[PDB]
């Protein structure tokens, strides 16, 4: 599923600024 | 012309108030023994978020501690120097509030009331997804949020879920001001964060305000959803994405959210809502946000649709190894901090 992937994405912690 | 110009009158006198304070910022209005250190909050490359109780009134406090030096280290003098002089300038509802702010031989210190309810993020995180009422009136406060930001020609350039609070009446509190730039024009700094980057952040061309309309869109999406439009293992990859013009919609996205979402991620920036003709108002006058009382938004009359549970409490807000707040008997870095 879309939910899948994005757990697969390994993003979905706390994300910093570029 | 009676709501109108209400709105008009208000945010010419918020202009004036704004532009007093940023020309004449307070400085030094506490010190650090004044406070009695409870916990540790939050941890970041150059600094910490502490949990404070005032010695003298018992209130409790987020005091965020800057380490002078590692701001120097990391290049981000100005953008602290920034983040205070916009935060003891501003008045708004969904904006923090600082209450004091000083330094001494090696921190920068910025003393903000403490909202127990922590960051939207975590909420989100484990709910899932917010439905569609709750996700529009967390919205409605950001269209207000940002209609008063632009008015001051600020751009925001930060928003996401881990820079909102939910304070204890359900309303949300936006807390990082270090990249809103005054811009009635345009600019060119690559920044942000990657999920929330508009398209013409990443291609290098010039950009104004019409980039918080295009986070906004994120916001939401995230928010109905429970997950961005725009992911990747990596960043490069998220870039191609937001670029490209394609996105694709949970089949539980209501028509009405649909057709609000094509037009916030519209990679166009001259059909993007929030920067036509009719500006703000093109998104408060959309199908999605029709139930939306906006005055009452604004006055915090609406019953908020989540409540964080009411409990000084920190269970909000994650663990951290408690390390000492060492004060240096040399002063660090004072020309560059002379105006905190
Ligand atoms: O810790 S916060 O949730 C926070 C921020 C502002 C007021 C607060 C009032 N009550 C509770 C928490 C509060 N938080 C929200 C955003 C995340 N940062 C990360 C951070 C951590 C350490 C140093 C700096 C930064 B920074 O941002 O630039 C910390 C601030
Ligand atoms: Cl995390």
């Amino acid at each position: 599923t879309t939910y899948a992937d994005f757990i697969a994405s390994g993003r979905t912690g706390r994300r910093s600024a570029i | 012309g009676s709501e109108q110009e209400s709105v008009k009158e208000f945010l010419a006198k918020a202009k004036e108030e704004f532009l007093k304070k940023w020309e004449s910022p307070s400085q030094n209005t506490a010190q650090l023994d004044h406070f009695d250190r409870i916990k540790t909050l939050g941890t970041g490359s150059f600094g910490r978020v502490m949990l404070v109780k005032h010695k003298e009134t018992g209130n409790h406090y987020a005091m965020k501690i800057l380490d002078k030096q590692k701001v120097v280290k990391l290049k981000q003098i100005e953008h602290t120097l920034n983040e205070k002089r916009i935060l003891q300038a501003v008045n708004f509802p969904f904006l923090v509030k600082l209450e004091f702010s000083f330094k001494d031989n090696s921190n920068l210190y910025m003393v903000m009331e403490y909202v127990p309810g922590g960051e939207m993020f975590s909420h989100l995180r484990r709910i899932g997804r917010f439905s569609e009422p709750h996700a529009r009136f967390y919205a409605a406060q950001i269209v207000l949020t940002f209609e008063y930001l632009h008015s001051l020609d600020l751009i925001y350039r930060d928003l996401k879920p881990e820079n909102l609070l939910i304070d204890q009446q359900g309303y949300i509190q936006v807390t990082d001001f270090g990249f809103a730039k005054r811009v009635k024009g345009r600019t060119w700094t690559l920044c942000g964060t990657p999920e929330y980057l508009a398209p013409e952040i990443i291609l290098s061309k010039g950009y104004n305000k019409a980039v918080d309309w295009w986070a906004l869109g994120v916001l939401i999406y995230e928010m109905a959803a429970g997950y961005p439009p725009f992911f990747a293992d990596q960043p490069i990859q998220i870039y191609e994405k937001i670029v490209s013009g394609k996105v694709r919609f949970p089949s539980h996205f209501s028509s009405d959210l649909k057709d609000l979402l094509r037009n916030l991620l519209q990679v166009d920036l001259t059909k993007r809502f929030g920067n036509l003709k009719n500006g703000v108002n093109d998104i408060k006058n959309h199908k999605w946000f029709a139930t939306t009382d906006w005055i009452a938004i604004y006055q915090r009359k609406v019953e908020a649709p989540f409540i964080p549970k009411f409990k000084g409490d920190t269970s909000n807000f994650d663990d951290y190894e408690e390390e000492e707040i060492r004060v240096s008997i040399n002063e660090k870095c004072g020309k560059e901090f002379t105006e905190f």
